[PDB]
RNA sequence: GAGUCUG
DNA sequence: TCCGCGTCAGACTCGTTTATAGCATACGTGAG
DNA sequence: CTCACGTATGCTATAATGTGCTGACGCGG
């Protein structure tokens, strides 16, 4: 009942054939020189290798298949990259390939928000003095401590150990419910904007023909495009003296009709 | 002989069962484990000692390299508990362990001559215990529940049916190891016996015993008994054992010598059975026809040709045993297997059995566990040996192997951890023993079969999960590294080791919130115990046997405290007696019964000794020193109970109330009350908020001391002697010389915790008991805790109640309650709430703490002060400003609304937005306290530095008053000794006592003496600068928050609310109430005395309800208070010493057979008004639970006080002035106000935020929710006609976000319309529905 | 139960009445906890039905 | 979204996606550089299993279990379970103008009527409240009145006594057996802060007061107003609806 | 999600 | 053996571990 | 219009080449 995408896999890769030292040497300048068989024969051959270098990388980022797998895309530029003239193993040369790929994909695919390799490898040396520091100091690293251990910014080592902090499912320990919608404001709220909407057509019908002709024409609230004391001077104003004499003029006016109306103070807090 | 604390306030007893055992330390539990898990043995495996042994020592793959474990230590905690509670920290010590690398040549062959590398590595910090017995993880406390798991060893089961309607009982064993694979065997329909490793795929149980190298012949001698055929002449012949045939019917005619015993075709009773044995049968002539189905023993052979003529377990017949004779065989070796005893069941399984030889068995065991993976013959021996047969990956551990080898009727307890070939068979043959009907069943809720886990055992199993993690690290870097520059801490981490306690500490099911709203709550919290979480049950799981109570709950567990929830039978509370034994079992005390006469000899015995002996019951009654009274004695034995003779009695119950726990053992009457009101009683007792005055009961158990005392919530004297200065913050003791050492100065100072914020928000205040200059002992409490009177537990306050309808105000449990009640602030209740306001780091720029802050009125900047802090002191309500806090804004593209509005006022206000911690909605309190935590970099708010400048000061003080007074009593004492032999009284008073240190005497003992106290002197000068310069370091420490936060402003409330409608009261026999209305005095029903009833209850809450003891209480506590207004009335005329004295001892010593004698005259006549002036206010009296107080004592009682005999009174309507035309019943229950308010509780929304995805408004009052209108309730409208209102609660109400803000704005300008829309959530559920590639269209008109 | 409870309220259960009473009361609180919901099970049933 | 606490929170579904998109991307990948056949296998089994896991975990076997150990939701499970979307967000929501407290006698009412504290009405009323504040001309806009609402000015109650008059309001009480779980009332403004229920109703509610809580629901158009009044109202609901005795019956 | 609760 | 079900609301609290080389050229957009 | 800044793809050579939790609900179709 052999079901599992894992077990299938490795009983594939049990059933090739592991290659020898003059055998890798015959089947490499083959592979090099651009033969089908021998690279296939190289790659297959040497997947073994890959999951010794998998199964102690797993429980760190991706799974197992995930590590096999990109590990395995190390195989493939090792062999690629070979060189049968140097004397030395294929196996020493192909380790390097295999850990670098696995490494370089579990920095980038594990974390949701993507983090950079330059942030990571930061990263690397804080926790690493931190450790150092633990052993010693019988307590936990500060941020200051290890910022004073590597002669570096205490701001620039808080930045990176904030990152660090891993993002838990929303749906998982529900968290969605208790949080609410910030960007939808309330009935209350838009309702509050559709009588002060509402109040400005009124209110625009009630002060001077020119207080409210370069008053909203300035804010965008007639007109289409908000512009400034200076832009104002487009339309039939042309002025900038005179524009912020009768915009204020327009303002202190209206700022009589909240008084009397009776808001002012009252929508002072709000 | 009476105590102090017990001279100012005696309990009346009306116990009469004198007490051979005193009740003991109830938090033992949490105390022994724990500390057997920290506790440094070097032989007994107890905690780290054995985690270390386990694991270590770690030797390489290579095995060049090995580390191994020297011993560890624990540095002392970083922080106290106080400050660890105020920054919010775990109370640790780091785990610091020695450890040595040590390295092998490869070229030598085990040279251990190269390189020793030892030092001492940090491992985590683990978690300390309080001397309370909580855990103080991120400052917040908490309690780890003891567990109730299935022990390790063998259990053998049987589904009861289930299985096959045919309903065949189908029986099992598994064993359970501590650690490793579990190994089942089980039959199967068929009769076939298999093995089930680790609940895998079944294999015929045969197999196991080929990997084990046995051969066919070896099983079946192993499992059955052989019968002899031997072959004479002609006639076949064989050996008879005379019972075997029995109860058989015999098949062929059965002769004798030459005469006949058997008629063929009858059965064989017990007399043929006598007469062949007596007779000494050892031939039977037998016809050749019944051999045929017979099974062969052995491998029979041709000794001609060498050749196998039959393979053993062979079926036999007529011309296999023609061809057996004529080879030369005239003896055949069959199977004994006559169904009903003796089964032929390994028969059987061995035909099933396709394996052959040992390496096919462990093929296929190994081809099962790994399907696919090719086997070899290493590989399936490995594999085998590493399941059951590795010291490393299996362990039964003591406690296994034990019950394993009594499960077998062993003789010897202890052995190893891994199973031996011997354990598997006895297993199996038991098994089979009980499926031929010899043997039974083990149960698997007896408590002989549940084992107690406290904290030690689980702290020591996670910190064996962390080295095992470490162990693969280390043997890996052990193997690749050079092995001499590399020393052993490059290779340790700590961070797994400090992950997995932590995990445990802090995320585990069992470490929860102490449950702290008063002392019972928290003393019963320890004392709890689960089948839940971690290897346990589930709720799912949990069936209806395991709830149930089981026979040997008593004495262990209580049968009357488990939560009425899903959780019903789950947990339960410990008896009041019970402990656990070295197992890990529950075990109870009992009195031996020796040739009739009762010892005071005490015995604890576990679950399974109990079911051996008859034990007496505790009211049996015993004769004056000696023996039972009564012949026939009431006891119990194997878990049931009938009557007994005296010879025939070996124990009996130490006390009425080892039954029951802690919680029930404090309900008065409970022996009249229904054990499920009762349960109710014990659990709401725990919801008791305690009071602003500590009320003491008037109508007590005696449990009350008990649980004050050891709850350590109380302030208890170790030393004694005579208290030098009492404060409402301190209290000072001068230790008496016989208990005071000689060597460090002989003052004890207890400081007490003032008004301080519990977890459930309640205040934990503790005050001083004892006056200036009190002389006390040992164990007397110096300081009451927050529910506690002088030494006793005071959960609420007890009333003047009367039984009685009024209109309609208490109609179902609802409660009317006087004004009087309020006005004295009875049941006014103190709440410190604590709030945090933190000041974070963003990617636009840091928050600022400042008090500027944009659009804020001057009313609330007055009460913040120059950094943005509200001052101590001051009163506060909804929305007013405690920490004013900025944030920045990025860029704020407006509205052109808000452009014209931002201009009128020219409030532009920077770049800063609002984000004050302000006081909640409807919440008001005085602000008691302000903490500031800053992170060590930056710049320190002007508040946060005066805080520090108050903390340094006071610490200067709090240290110098310690060297003061520690070198005053210190110099006092050495003037005493100075003039033991040497008389210089005014002279050495008179030269300064600074200069003292050139002052001796002659060379004796009394010079050694001025030497200690010398070095002591010089010892506490220095220590007092060492101290001040730890305080001064933590006052100044930068604290490291978490990342992003730059400050945190933590202020602390004091609220005091009132009773009020809606409030939750409850007595302590299940009672509940809602307050319904507070009638003024006048209202209230009143006595002929004129004085007003405190509480009205209604009649009808009673006899439904079967908690009689509520009415009991009543009478009684009316009793109580009538001696105290007797008491009153003598004090207020002063009256005579004399007077009293007679009155109070006629009063003590009432009780028909009242076991406590009270000789009063002992008392000084001073010791005897402190005593009235405390029974003024009510006589307390002491129910014990099962031997009470008598309805006829209780009315002698009442005739003491000249109270009717009825308990009930003639009563006046306050209203009408007109008398109620029947007696009421009248007199003071115990009640308390539980933790459910209805300030907490009254919530109400029109509009508020929404949903994230759904859209709907949120849940929960926190959050300003929305009630959900669940299917039931949609249901309710559909009954009706309701369309409109549904369809609101469905659309306008819910998702529809359109038609919420247009109904709104129509609502306002009085449409009462609805425009109904499109639910957000359908919207959803259609993109969740194609996002599952399913084409969902709305088809249109 | 063989052995009946041969005492009443008003003259108080003794250990071993208690201890016995006590099977039947939790069995009770048990039953409304768990058997809540296969009755509530067959409310929805019939509603959904009809 | 991100927390407060400047750390971010997602969906489970953004982790299968991500599953998904990198084994399907790498498939893509060892096409293009011609791989041998076991390891393009391995790739396509992965991605079968990836697109498994994200429209149904756990029924291919073994569900992919993320950050706890607790299985990831997936697509299918938002719907499915009655924790899915159906029973919980669409079958039943909750509500606006909703509210709850304690219950508690109120002997003096009559049959038709309950205590409601002020405190909660006046929050459940607010926009009734704004719109009889418009139209005396005592609140010049919406900002005003809420702003006189949270002063809790004197007028304001007036008011609010005002808009309750005649207005029914529903109460609930869970367990809602049967349709007398809710019932219509015509409010009582009180002081203090819990629900008053009348006796004889205590029966349908099954309601006992020993700290029983009761939803409070107020219907909004005069449509629900009069659905509430007529067919809801507790007078007008005297018999039980399973059998033709009065529920309304003294104890 | 794991809790301890109130009906 | 598999898969489907298992009352209805409410209150609060907690909680979000792990190790992962260093350095040089290459690819791409933004700021002065 | 040019360089710095942020991000990414690159290569390194002793030989090493096969894995690895939690169990127990109960009734029906
Ligand atoms: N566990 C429960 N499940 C459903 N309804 C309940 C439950 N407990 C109480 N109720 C309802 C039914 C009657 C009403 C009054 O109950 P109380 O007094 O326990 O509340
Ligand atoms: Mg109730
Ligand atoms: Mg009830």
């Amino acid at each position: 009942r052999v079901l599992d995408a894992t077990q299938l896999y490795l009983g594939e890769i049990g059933y090739s054939p592991l290659l020898t030292a003059e055998e890798e040497v015959y089947f490499a300048r083959r592979a090099l020189r651009g033969d089908v068989a021998s690279r296939r024969r190289m790659i297959e051959s040497n997947l073994r290798l890959v999951v010794k270098i998998a199964r102690r990388y797993g429980n760190r980022g991706l799974a197992l298949l995930d590590l096999i797998e990109e590990g395995n895309l190390g195989l493939i530029r090792a062999v690629e990259k070979f060189d049968p003239e140097r004397g030395f193993r294929f196996s020493t040369y192909a380790t390097w390939w295999i850990r670098q790929t696995i490494e370089r994909a579990i920095m980038n695919q594990t974390r949701t928000i993507r983090l950079p390799i330059h942030i990571v490898k930061e990263l690397n040396v804080y926790l690493r003095t931190a450790r150092e520091l633990s052993h010693k100091l019988d307590h936990e690293p500060s941020a200051e401590e290890i910022a004073e251990q590597l002669d570096k910014p205490v701001d620039d080592v808080s930045r990176m150990l904030r990152l660090n902090e891993r993002g838990t499912a929303v749906d998982t320990p529900a968290l969605l419910d208790i949080l609410a919608d910030e960007k939808e404001n309330g009935p209350e709220d838009t309702t509050q904007d559709d009588d002060m909407k509402q109040s400005i057509v009124k209110w625009l019908f009630e002060l001077n023909a020119k207080q409210r002709e370069v008053l909203a024409r300035r804010f965008g609230l007639l007109g289409y495009e908000a512009a400034t004391l200076e832009d104002v001077g487009r339309e039939i104003g042309l002025t900038r003296e005179r524009v912020r004499q009768i915009q204020v003029e327009g303002l202190r006016r209206l700022r009589e009709i909240l008084q009397t109306q009776g808001l002012n103070i009252e929508a002072l807090f709000l | 002989v009476y105590s102090y604390t017990e001279k100012k306030r005696i309990r009346k007893d009306f116990g009469k069962r004198p007490q051979v055992l005193d009740v003991p330390y109830l938090l033992s539990i949490q105390l022994d484990s724990f500390q057997k898990f920290i506790e440094q043995d070097p032989e007994g495996q107890y905690g780290l000692e054995a985690a270390f042994r386990s694991v270590f020592p770690i030797q390489s793959y290579s095995g060049n390299s090995e580390l191994q474990y020297v011993s560890y230590r624990l540095g002392e905690p970083v922080f106290d508990v106080q400050e660890c509670q105020i920054r919010g920290v775990t109370y640790s010590a780091p785990l610091r362990v020695k450890l040595r690398l040590v390295i092998y040549e490869r070229e030598a062959p085990e040279g251990t001559v190269k390189d020793i590398k030892e030092q001492e590595v940090y491992m985590g910090e683990i978690p300390l215990m309080t001397d309370n017995g909580t855990f103080v993880i991120n400052g917040t406390e908490r309690v780890i529940v003891s567990q109730l798991h299935r022990s390790p060893g063998v259990f053998f089961d049987s589904d009861k049916g289930k299985t096959h309607s045919s309903g065949k009982v189908l029986y099992n064993a598994r064993i359970i190891p501590y650690r490793g694979s579990w190994l089942d065997f089980e039959f199967d329909p068929k009769d076939n016996l298999f093995v089930r490793i680790d609940r895998r795929r079944k294999l015929p149980a045969t197999i196991i015993l080929r990997a084990l190298n046995y051969t066919t012949e070896q099983i079946l001698d192993l499992f059955f008994e052989k019968v002899i055929f031997e072959i004479r002449d002609n006639k076949l012949q064989m050996e008879l054992v005379p019972e075997r045939l029995r109860g058989e019917t015999a098949s062929f005619d059965i002769e004798a010598n030459g005469k006949v015993y058997v008629e063929k075709g009858r059965r064989i009773t017990a007399r043929h059975i006598r007469q062949l044995e007596k007779d000494d049968v050892k031939l039977i002539e037998v016809p050749v026809e019944y051999i045929a189905g017979k099974v062969v023993a052995k491998d029979y052979i041709d000794e001609s040709t060498g050749e196998l003529i039959c393979a053993a377990n062979m079926e036999l017949s007529l011309d296999l045993l023609a061809k057996l004779s004529q080879s030369g065989h005239k003896r055949i070796e069959t199977l004994f297997t006559n169904d009903l005893d003796h089964g032929p069941y390994i028969s059987e399984t061995l035909r099933v059995d396709p394996t052959n030889d040992r390496l096919s068995a462990l093929v296929e065991i190994y081809r099962m566990m790994r399907p696919g993976e090719p086997p070899t013959r290493e590989a399936a021996e490995s594999l085998f040996e590493n399941l059951f047969f590795s010291e490393d990956r299996y362990d039964l551990s003591a406690v296994g192997r034990m019950k394993f080898n009594r499960s077998l009727l062993r003789e010897e307890i202890e052995g190893s951890g891994i199973l031996s070939k011997d354990d598997i068979i006895d297993v199996m043959k038991k098994l089979i023993d009980i499926r031929n009907g010899k043997g039974e069943v083990d149960d698997i809720d007896h408590l002989g079969n549940r084992r107690i886990r406290s904290v030690g055992e689980m702290a020591e199993n996670q910190f064996r999960v962390g080295l095992v993690r470490v162990e693969r690290a280390v043997k890996e870097r052990l193997s690749l590294g050079d092995l001499d520059t590399l020393m052993p801490q490059d290779m340790i981490n700590a961070k797994p080791i400090s992950a997995a306690v932590k995990e445990f500490f802090g995320s585990s099911q069992l470490s929860q919130f102490m449950d702290q709203n008063n002392p019972l709550s928290e003393i019963t919290h320890k004392r709890r115990i689960s089948a839940l979480g971690p290897g346990g049950l589930t709720r799912e799981r949990a069936g209806f046997e395991v709830r149930d109570v089981h026979p040997t709950h008593y004495g262990r567990v209580c049968p009357i405290e488990t939560p009425e929830g899903p959780n019903i039978g789950l947990i339960n509370s410990l008896s009041v007696y019970a402990q656990t034994n070295e197992y890990g079992f529950l075990e109870t005390p009992y009195r031996k019964v020796t040739d009739g006469v009762v010892t005071d000899e005490i015995h604890y015995l576990s679950a399974i000794e109990e079911g051996n002996y008859v034990i007496a019951q505790a009211n049996s009654n015993l004769d004056e020193e000696g023996h039972f009274v009564e012949d026939l004695v009431t006891c119990r034995s194997k878990g049931e109970s009938s009557l007994f003779s005296r010879d025939q009695v070996d124990y009996m119950d130490v006390s009425t109330q080892q039954v029951v726990s802690v919680g029930a053992s404090l309900i008065p009457f409970l022996e009249h009350d229904d054990a499920n009101r009762a349960l109710m009683g014990a659990n709401m007792q725990r919801q008791a908020v305690p009071t602003l005055r500590a009320d003491k009961p008037l109508v007590g158990t005696g449990m009350e001391r008990a649980v004050a005392v050891d709850s350590g919530v109380t302030a208890v004297a170790k030393r004694g002697g005579v208290v030098q200065y009492v404060d409402a913050s301190r209290i000072v003791i001068k230790v008496n010389e016989d208990e005071m050492y000689p060597g460090e100065a002989g003052i004890d100072i207890y400081n007490l915790t003032k008004y301080t914020r519990s977890n459930q928000n309640t205040c934990i205040n503790q005050m001083p008991c004892v006056s200036l200059g009190e002389p006390v002992e040992r164990g007397d409490v110096l300081a009451d805790g927050p529910s506690t009177d002088l030494g006793e537990l005071a959960l609420g306050q007890n009333m003047r109640v009367a039984f009685m309808p009024w209109n309609g105000y208490n109609f179902e449990d609802s409660i009317l309650v006087s004004e009087r009640v309020v006005q004295e602030d009875r049941f006014t209740t103190i709440h410190i709430q604590e709030l945090a306001c933190v000041s974070r780091d963003t990617k636009l720029g840091p928050e600022e703490i400042t008090a500027d802050i944009p659009n804020v009125g001057e009313a609330a900047l007055s009460k913040l002060d120059e950094s943005g802090i509200v001052y101590i002191g001051a009163e506060v309500t909804g929305g007013d400003i405690l920490v004013g806090k900025v944030t920045p804004k990025g860029e704020t593209q407006l509205t052109p609304e808000e452009k014209l509005l931002r201009a009128i006022f020219g409030e532009k206000a920077s770049d800063v937005k609002d984000s004050s911690l302000r006081v909640p909605n409807g919440v008001s309190g005085t602000v008691i306290d302000v903490q500031v935590f800053t992170r060590d970099g930056v710049e320190k708010d002007k508040r946060a530095l005066e805080i520090e400048e108050m903390q340094l000061k006071q610490a200067k003080k709090d240290l110098s008053e310690e060297l003061q007074i520690l070198e005053a009593g210190l110099f006092s004492r050495i003037r005493a000794v100075l003039v033991a032999g040497g008389v210089e009284a005014e002279k050495l008073d008179k030269l300064p006592r600074d200069r003292w240190l050139e002052l001796g005497l002659t060379d004796e003992e009394k010079q050694n003496q001025l030497e200690q106290l010398a070095e002591q002197y010089d010892e506490l000068k220095h220590e007092f600068e060492k101290k001040l310069e730890a305080k001064r370091r933590k006052i100044t420490q930068g604290d490291d928050l978490a990342p992003g936060v730059l400050k945190i402003v933590k202020v602390y409330l004091a609220v005091k609310r009132r009773i009020q409608p809606g409030d939750k009261m409850a007595g302590r026999h299940g009672n509940k109430g809602v307050i319904s209305k507070i009638n003024p005095i006048e209202d209230m029903p009143y006595d002929e005395n004129g004085t007003p009833v405190d509480i009205v209850l209604n009649p009808l809450g009673v006899p439904s309800r079967m908690n009689i003891g509520q009415i009991l209480e009543t009478h009684l506590g009316m009793a109580a208070k009538g001696i105290g207004d007797k008491i009153n009335a003598m004090l207020k005329q002063q009256q005579e010493v004399a007077k009293l004295r007679e009155f109070i001892q006629r009063a003590y010593d009432l009780g028909a057979d009242v076991r406590q004698k009270v000789d009063l005259s002992t008392f000084s006549d001073e010791e005897v008004m402190r005593l009235a002036e405390n029974l003024r206010k009510g006589m307390p009296i002491a129910t014990p639970v099962f031997d009470g107080a008598k309805e006829a004592e209780i009315k002698e009682l009442l005739k003491l006080g000249d109270l009717p005999t009825s308990g009930q009174i003639r009563l006046y309507d306050g209203r009408t002035g007109e008398q109620f035309e029947r007696p009421v019943t009248v007199g003071y229950m115990y009640m308390l106000k539980l933790n459910h308010l209805v300030d907490d509780k009254m919530h109400a929304r029109s509009t508020g935020s929404y949903s994230l995805v759904t859209q709907q408004p949120l849940g929960g009052k926190a959050q300003f929710g929305g009630q959900r209108f669940g299917e039931m309730e949609v249901w309710a409208l559909e009954a009706y006609g309701a369309a409109y209102t549904l369809q609101e609660m469905l659309t306008v109400k819910s998702d529809d976000v359109n038609g919420r803000t247009k109904m709104y704005k129509n609502i306002v300008d009085g449409n009462h319309q609805m425009e109904p829309g499109m639910p957000e959530s359908f919207n959803v559920l259609l993109k969740e529905i194609r996002s599952l590639g399913i084409n969902i269209e709305l088809e249109d008109e | 139960i063989e052995t009946p409870i041969t005492a009443n309220f008003r003259e108080g259960l003794n250990v071993l009445q208690y201890f016995i009473s006590t099977h039947g009361a939790r069995k009770g609180l048990a039953d409304t906890a768990l058997k809540t919901a296969n009755s509530g099970y067959l409310t929805r049933r019939l509603v959904d039905v009809a | 979204v991100p927390l407060d606490g400047g750390r971010f929170a997602t969906s489970d579904l953004n982790d299968l996606y991500r599953r998904v998109i990198n084994r399907n991307n790498r498939l893509k990948r060892l096409l293009d550089l011609a791989a041998p056949d076991i390891i393009v296998r391995n790739e396509k089994r992965m991605l079968q299993e990836a697109v498994d896991a994200l429209l149904d975990n756990g029924r291919r076997g073994r569900a992919i279990t993320g950050s706890n150990k607790r299985p990831l939701k997936s697509l299918a499970d938002m719907i499915k379970g009655k924790q899915g979307r159906f029973r919980q967000n669409l079958l039943g929501k909750r509500v606006d103008y909703s509210g709850r407290s304690v219950i508690t006698v109120g002997p003096y009412l009559r049959l038709h009527q309950c205590g409601l504290p002020k405190k909660m009405a006046l929050e459940l009323f607010k926009p009734f409240i704004y719109g009889k504040l418009e139209l005396r001309g005592l609140a010049t806009t919406i900002k005003a009145a809420k702003k006189m609402v949270e002063r809790e000015e004197a007028v304001v109650w007036d008011i609010l006594d005002e808009v309750i008059r005649e207005h029914p309001v529903l109460l609930n009480r869970a367990p809602t057996l049967h349709r007398l779980g809710i019932q219509a009332f015509e409010p009582v403004l009180i002081e203090g802060k819990a629900i008053q229920l009348h006796p004889l109703v205590c029966a349908a509610y099954n309601a006992d007061f020993d700290g029983d809580q009761m939803a409070v629901h107020v219907p909004l158009t005069l449509e629900a107003q009069l659905e509430a009044r007529a067919l809801m109202m507790s007078t007008n609901n005297i018999l039980s609806p399973a059998n033709g005795e009065p529920i309304i019956v003294p104890s």
